[PDB]
């Protein structure tokens, strides 16, 4: 549900 | 000091320790007094300090958010006043969240960043500088907000030129730094078209690519190639 | 101080906050504060104090654990030396947990079970005090080792023996109690039939008295009911 | 794996 970051 | 004592193999060693013990302030700690041995580090080493920093500020942020939409509701119409305890709370959550973040860009300024010559050390710590003001930015609500964006913009962009001269399309930092810039544009910046644009354009760029690498480069790069998909799809 | 200055109720808002934000350092600071006050603790605010150190100090047994395992496969025959750092971290790791026991065990002191006088409260101070020397003896290897043994052994006996006269056997502290003096027996006082009997014995005593229950207590109970059963499951 | 304590 929650966008990704890395 | 605190770390100034320890030699600094024994704070890698202890980094990597803190790491399996997944005690991640410890181990930002030890890779702080790393740094500040002065000497550049390898590519083991500055993956250790990326992954105790995300870590530490990722839980810090995770909790901000908590607070800060329960925040939200109290000032919402016909919610019952509470007094200051959690606008004080989420402050304190805040300062120290900030404190972090000025902790990892003091020690990207002081000197790793000078220092970095090869592009895969620039770009790497030139993206850590855009996501650290980026977290900055996902708290800043004052007359610094805009040039804390802007901030965050100037170094993930920096980071970009260089990685788009220097790397290959399916290079996991530039991978990385792009997925990342793009959260930035969507999120902090209000351009979801350019968070759209970016993501697809890095993803359609390294698949193009993938067909040079080794079985184990390709897994490495369709990782991070799978996270923008993942935002490809939640933002389309 | 540090929390002299804020209110009692203002910590205890604080406290359920960073419960929320699963900031459980903050969350056992609060409550420090909170018991620091002088006043008793009501039950919910005693189940804030034990669950947030139950969470520190959960973190840093597990962190314990992890070092020690490394620290025992570098013992072994053929390992290679790699120096002090594993033995200097899994102590560092240890005196920290030490330092969070005694700061329970003397909040406990000071002065939580001296005004303890219903059941309730009386019998769950006692069983965090044979916990917080339960967690000192899983770490103890020196001359003292007996002794913490013999606290935890002494504050578990009487919170038993209160719990025996003056609780129902399906009572959610009854039952936690007993399932962690089982656990103290099988683990650190090496006495697995003890511990295996008084987990049946509980387990069975309260089944036979759910009857007594409303729906809501019923469920209450069987959770715990189901610990005991899990370490049976395990055990036997 | 690991016994329950609570
Ligand atoms: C496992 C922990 C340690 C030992 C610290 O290494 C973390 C990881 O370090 C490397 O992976 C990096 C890396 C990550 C990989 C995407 C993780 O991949 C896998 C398969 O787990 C996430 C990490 O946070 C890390 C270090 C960070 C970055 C990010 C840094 O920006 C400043 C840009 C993208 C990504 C790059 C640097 C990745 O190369 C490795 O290539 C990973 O190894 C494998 C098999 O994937 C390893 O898990
Ligand atoms: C949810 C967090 C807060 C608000 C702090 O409360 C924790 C919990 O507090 C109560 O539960 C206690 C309790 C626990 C319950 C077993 C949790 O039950 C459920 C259904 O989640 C575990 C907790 O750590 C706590 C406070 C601790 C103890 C333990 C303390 O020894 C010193 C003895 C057994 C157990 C007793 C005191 C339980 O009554 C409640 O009865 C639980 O509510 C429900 C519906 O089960 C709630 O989750
Ligand atoms: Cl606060
Ligand atoms: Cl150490
Ligand atoms: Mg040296
Ligand atoms: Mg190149
Ligand atoms: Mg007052
Ligand atoms: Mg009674």
């Amino acid at each position: 549900k929650r966008r990704k970051s890395v | 000091g605190a770390m100034g004592s320890m030699e600094r193999a024994s704070l890698i060693q202890k980094a990597k320790l803190a790491e399996q013990a997944e005690r991640y302030e410890d181990m930002a700690a030890f890779m702080k007094g790393a740094v500040e041995k002065g000497e550049e580090l390898s590519v083991e080493e500055r993956n250790l300090l990326s992954v105790a920093y995300k870590n530490v500020v990722g839980g810090q942020r995770a909790a901000w958010r908590v607070l800060s939409s329960i925040e939200q509701k109290s000032n919402e119409e016909g919610s019952e006043e509470k007094g200051p305890e959690v606008r004080e709370y989420r402050e304190k959550v805040e300062t120290e969240l900030q404190g972090v973040c000025d902790t990892v860009l003091g020690l990207l300024d002081s000197h790793l960043i000078k220092e970095a010559g090869d592009a895969e050390s620039r770009v790497f710590y030139l993206k850590m500088k855009g996501d650290y003001y980026r977290y900055l930015a996902e708290v800043a609500t004052g007359d610094d907000k805009k040039r804390i964006i802007d901030s965050a913009r100037s170094a993930y962009q920096e980071a970009m030129d260089i990685s788009k001269k220097e790397m290959p399309p399916t290079h996991p930092i530039r991978l990385g730094l792009a997925l990342n810039f793009s959260v930035f544009h969507y999120e902090i910046a209000n351009s979801p078209e350019e968070a759209i644009s970016l993501a697809k354009t890095t993803f359609d760029e390294a698949m193009a690519d993938l067909h040079t690498l080794s079985e184990d480069s390709y897994k490495d790069s369709t990782l991070i190639m799978q996270l923008l998909r993942d935002n490809l799809t939640l933002w389309t």
